[PDB]
Parts: structure tokens; sequence; C-alpha cells
């Protein structure tokens, strides 16, 4: 799921996820941790630029 | 010249790069020649005043122009310590099978606020654990956490696996004893914030246990402190000894909080000049420009003092300003007696 | 171990700020933000705050439950 | 008089009674806690 | 059995008195002597604690001239009841006036 939001759109919100995959917050920040940094006022970008 | 320095030591309180100086209370009697110190009630009557700029709840703050320091730490103290009000005391448990410790619970518990207002209740006397009507109220807080019968297959966070498994202080059910029912209405008795997270459980853990609350004075124990912050400061007064214009004056504005030192073009040249020393919480970051130390003369005004008092939500700040006062007035009525039947 | 309730040095209610605390962390806030936001003006309760370990999962996920 | 106990995985309220292996039905595990008692106690929240 | 007084030595001397004052802190004791340094005929007026421990203080009155230094007692007693008094006029007065105005 967060792999087909970050193919949706560039930039994803935490809660969000959390929210529909109703998982804690531990598990969605290592997920995002894997491929996504934080960007303040924007949320979880993509690590590598669009290729 | 002298007679300046004199009003100066004896109405500011300077403060210098190294320490502050003219701290002490002067106007006295004897201390000063050319002054009459002595105590006058009607010229302190006409020159007291209190303004108040800010009351919204569980906060006030008013300026005070007049008393002295002694009489506003008195005040200060009393509204710290000698403000009685409500708390939890005592502490009846059954079955608890909490992780978090019973005495620890009792403690978390006891630090809770109640919206009952002190004033209604009396001080228990010595002993008589059983309590009465008058002075005590029981608090009733059964939670028993359990497996949730409707979840997701994951449901990897804790709320939807579980229910009431964060036990908070709105849990706390207000049990009348005698006629306490029908002299507090519904709702007036209860938990000030009713969001504190008291504990936290898991499936199979419950919680039972009462609450005796019993009026008492934050002196004896914090927990009966109403105000969370009850304090005063004098108004600063910061002044220039020559006119600052330029780039400088801008240092000025950079210098003290930015909302004190305002910059205004009266003639196209940026001037700086004091808009709102109430602002201003004295850094003392002037000091470290060497060319505008000689130029700025802070001072606090001695007879000036602001009180900022951030209550608990127990009651709101004026009643604690005023019982603070009628606890002083106690006092002294109480020594006022004790004097006279010893005469 | 778990939130306190009253702060050491002043004494403000900061128990019922933790949760909430962590949704602002669970949001884009930051921490100085979000203590600001929550409205801690004294440096005693960012600290009180900013400072605490949530230890209460930990010996939960041990419960004998 | 039934004396319980509960067990250290399980968590099942056991009824055994003196000079018994100290065991728990449905496991295998042999560390047997006693429950909390029944009886008032007053607590000070100084 | 709050306050009791104590004369200077075995000699009874009403010019130097030193009033025992329990279950008092630094609050009343500061606020009195304030409000009895004013007084022209007080030459020296200092409070003290005994102990942390014990809730109790003692205050030390020695007029000028032939003052028993109970009558500057009750006398700086009254003004911090006529002063507290006033205070709480003067703020019930000003918050009645300020939620007047707000409204
Ligand atoms: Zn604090
Ligand atoms: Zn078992």
């Amino acid at each position: 799921f967060v792999m087909w939001k970050f193919t949706q759109s560039r930039w994803v919100v935490r809660k969000e996820v959390a929210t529909v995959t109703k998982l804690c917050a531990e598990d969605v920040k290592d997920f995002l941790e894997h491929m996504a940094v934080v960007r303040i006022n924007k949320g979880w970008e993509f690590i590598l630029p669009y290729d | 010249a002298a007679s300046q320095a004199v009003e100066e030591m004896r109405s500011r309180v300077v403060l210098g790069e190294f320490g502050v100086r003219n701290v002490h209370t002067t106007d006295f009697p004897g201390n000063y020649s050319g002054y009459d110190d002595a105590w006058d009630q009607d010229r302190f009557e006409k020159n007291f005043r209190v303004d108040v700029v800010h009351m919204d709840e569980n906060s006030l703050e008013f300026d005070m122009v007049g008393i002295d320091a002694a009489i506003a730490n008195a005040f200060r103290r009393i509204l710290l310590a000698e403000v009685p009000t409500m708390a939890v005391e005592k502490v009846l448990v059954y079955n608890n099978t909490s992780i978090v410790q019973d005495e620890i619970l009792a403690h978390r518990l006891g630090l809770i606020p109640i919206h009952a207002d002190p004033r209604l209740f009396e001080y228990r006397n010595q002993g008589d654990e059983e309590g009465t009507e008058i002075d005590t109220l029981q608090f009733r807080l059964q939670v028993r956490c359990t497996r949730n019968p409707h979840a997701a297959k994951d449901s990897s966070d804790p709320n939807e696996l579980y229910v009431n498994h964060k036990v908070y202080t709105r849990h706390m059910t207000w049990i009348p004893l005698g006629n306490q029912a029908d002299l507090f209405p519904e709702g007036t008795i209860r938990p000030v914030h009713d969001d504190i997270l008291i504990a936290q459980l898991r499936p199979g853990q419950e919680i039972d246990l009462l609450m005796h609350c019993v009026k008492g004075i934050g002196k004896d124990h914090a927990k009966f402190s109403p105000v969370a912050t009850a304090s005063y400061r004098l108004l600063p007064d910061i002044t220039l000894l020559e006119p600052v214009e330029g780039e400088a004056a801008e240092e000025l504005s950079r210098c003290f909080s930015p909302g004190v030192i305002e910059v205004q073009e009266v003639q196209g040249k940026k001037v700086a000049r004091v808009a709102n020393p109430r602002l201003d919480t004295f850094s003392r970051e002037i000091f470290r420009n060497e060319k505008l130390k000689k130029v700025v003369r802070l001072a606090r005004v001695r007879d000036h003092y602001i009180f900022s008092v951030e209550s608990t939500g127990v009651l709101p700040p004026d009643v604690l300003v005023s019982e603070a006062i009628k606890v002083l007035m106690g006092k002294c009525r109480r020594f006022l007696d004790e004097l006279d039947a010893v005469q | 171990m778990i939130i306190p309730v009253r702060c050491f040095t002043c004494g403000k209610i900061v128990g019922n700020k933790w949760e909430a605390y962590l949704g602002l962390l669970q949001a884009e806030y930051t921490e100085g933000d979000a203590l600001d936001a929550l409205g801690l003006k004294r440096y005693c309760c960012r600290r009180m705050l900013l400072a605490h370990v949530d230890l209460i999962e930990k010996l939960l996920n041990y419960a004998p439950l | 008089q039934p004396m319980i106990y509960i067990c250290g995985e399980c968590h099942t309220e056991n009824e055994i009674k003196s000079r018994d292996p100290i065991r728990c039905r449905e496991c295998g595990y042999r560390i047997m806690y006693k429950k909390r008692t029944k009886r008032l106690v007053v607590f000070d929240a100084r | 059995k709050t306050a009791l007084e104590m004369v200077q030595a075995a000699g009874t001397d009403r010019h130097c008195v030193t009033f025992v004052l329990h279950e008092e802190d630094h609050t009343l004791g500061n606020s009195l002597r304030y409000m009895i340094m004013k007084n022209p005929e007080v030459e020296f007026c200092g409070y003290t604690t005994t102990h942390p421990s014990e809730s109790k203080i003692n205050l030390r009155i020695q007029t000028r001239g032939t003052l028993p230094a109970v009558e500057p007692f009750q006398r700086g007693l009254n003004e911090l009841m006529n002063v507290c008094q006033h205070v709480l006029d003067k703020f019930e007065a000003s918050i009645k006036d300020y939620k007047d105005q707000k409204a």
C-alpha cells in the first residue's frame, strides 16, 4: 500500500497510511524510512528523484 | 544630581552588567532626611490601584501600583500554599491487577485536581478516617479492560484490539454522600481536565478503587496547590539617555524584545523609542554591544508589580486572589484575637 | 514508566497533554512547534514532555494479560 | 477449601490442593503465581 | 497558645519584647515587619525562624521611648488588616469593571 501511494503521488502522509492500514506508528515509520525521507511542511518524499 | 540619585535609589531598581543595585526597600521613616516615609493610610489608598490587562479561564494578569514587595510576596506565598482546595487523600483498592504500582497509582490519583468548591467543605478533624458528609468526597473508579469482540484480523493498534485500555480520569464517578446530591447539581463535582491519563491497561487487568478527598492547604502537600504558576514581576521601564537613530537603532529592536522597541521615520531616518516596556523580559543582550551600553538604562519600577496567576482549573483565579486576601485577613484577625485574649 | 500528571517544578497539568503530543508527532509537527501549540511557554513543561520516555507499553508487552 | 492460582503463560485460574505437583492444564509450565487478595487495603496519596 | 510574649530579661522591660508566633512562616512575618517598620516609634523590628523543621517564628520589637512594644504590634496588625481590606475592595471593583467593559 505504501509503494502504491508512492507510485500515485510523490508525497505520502504518515497519518493517512496509519489510518488506512490500521497499523501501529512504528511499523509505518519503518515502512517509510526504507524508501522515504521527512520533508518539513510536505510530509514524506521518496528518497530518490524521478529517473 | 544628589536628589536624582536618591529618587532613583528609592523608586527604581537598576540592573547592571554584573549585578543588580538598589534592590532593598528603603522608604521608611528615618532612612531619608528630606522625605517623610511615615505610614499614611490616605496616601496609600490614593496611590494604590489595580488594573487587569488579561483575564481568561484559568489565567489572570493584573498590575498593582502602590503596594510593596513584602505584601506582594505575602500574597504570592498565600496563593501558592495557604489557599485550601480539594484533593485525593485516601485510596481504597479492590483487586488492582494493573502493572502500575498501587502506591504510584495512589500518588497519581492524588495529583488529579478536583473541581469541587473548597469553601463549601471543612477540614477533617484529627483521625476520623471514616469521613462525614461535610468534610469528604468519594470518587469511584472501576475499569475492566477486555478484548474488543469486533476488530480487524491484524489490529496492530491497541485502540482497535482492546477497549478501556487507557484509564482516563473521565471514568471517575462522583458518589454522593448524605445530601451532597441535592446541594451539588449534577456535573459540578468532577475532574477538572477530564483527559488526564491515569494508567494504561491490558485485557484481564482491572482497576477498582474508591478515592476519599478532603480539604487541605498547599503547605501540607503540593497536591492542594490551586495555582499552577502564581508569580509577580517588577514592571520594566527602559529609558534612553541619548537619542539613538540610524541603523544602530535597529540593533536596539534586535537587542531588546521585538515588541518593546519600535523604529519610526520622523524625518526619513529611523529612530528607536520605547513602545511597550511590559513585553520586555530583560534578557540583558544590550550589554553585548559595546557602543550601545552607555546609551540605555535598564530599570524596574519598585512600586509596580505585574501578577500572573495561571491556575489548575479548580476555580477562577480572581476568586483565588480574593480567597488569598481573605486568608491573610483571617490570620491577622486570629492574631489580633489572640493578643486581645492575652491582654 | 508513565507520563507524570504534575510538572516537577511548576505543577502545571501535563499528563493530559501527552497522547495529543504523540498525535502531533504522528502529524508533521516537529518538537518545538508542537510544544508551542500545546501551550507550554516555560521550558520546564517542555523538558517534562520532551525528555519523557514512554515505557508503559514496553512493560505491558510483558504483562500477563 | 478451593485454593486458586494463576499460570505463568496461560494465566488461567487453576485449583490445586496441598502436596500436588505444581503444573497447569493445557500446558506444561511450572511457574504458579498466587492471585491478589480480596481484603481492603488503604493507601495514602502522600 | 499561638502568639506568646517574652520580655528581654527577668526585669520585665516593656521596651524590648519578643513575640513567638506558631504555625506561621515568612509570609505573615515579613508582612507584619513591613507594616510595623513604618511606625516612627520603633527602633528595631526583626523576624527570624528558629528552625525549618518546626513551624514557628520569633519577632522582636524594641521601641524608642517608653512604649510597651505591644501597642505597635496591634497597630501594625490593624494597619495590615486595613490594607488587606482596601486591596480586596480595589481588586473586586477592578474585576467587576473589567467584566462589565469586556461584555
Ligand atoms: Zn512545568
Ligand atoms: Zn497454563
